[PDB]
């Protein structure tokens, strides 16, 4: 579109320096789900509501509480 | 390097490898002190 329209491919501008770094959050709008051992959707995305830090709440610990 | 890749609607990623040498020298001179020095010749990682 802006980089495309009728021109060189959408990756014409850069030099692709961003060797995909090793860490989570290199996926812009993935509805990254599935906290480990928890089907509950953890992240609405990696690009929102992450200023506030981890829920840090109770996931499945029940035997210890009893 | 500039690659020309036919389009895909799903955002793949290129996976390039620079073949190098990844030797290792394992030295143990006492009753167990395993000392090793690493050396990757072209793409060295050493301060």
């Amino acid at each position: 579109n802006g980089t495309g329209g009728a021109f060189e491919g959408g990756l014409f501008s850069p030099y692709l320096t961003t060797r995909l770094p090793g860490w989570a959050g290199v996926r812009q709008n993935v509805m990254g789900s599935t906290v480990d051992g928890r089907p509950v959707l953890p992240a609405n995305s990696s690009t929102m509501t992450y200023a506030t830090v981890g829920n840090s709440s109770l996931d499945s610990t029940a035997a210890a509480a009893a | 390097m500039t690659f020309e890749v036919d389009p895909m609607d799903e955002p793949t990623l290129l996976y390039l490898l620079f073949e190098v040498f990844d030797v290792v020298r394992v030295h143990q001179p006492h009753r167990g002190v395993i000392e090793a020095v690493y050396l990757r010749t072209p793409f060295s990682a050493g301060n």
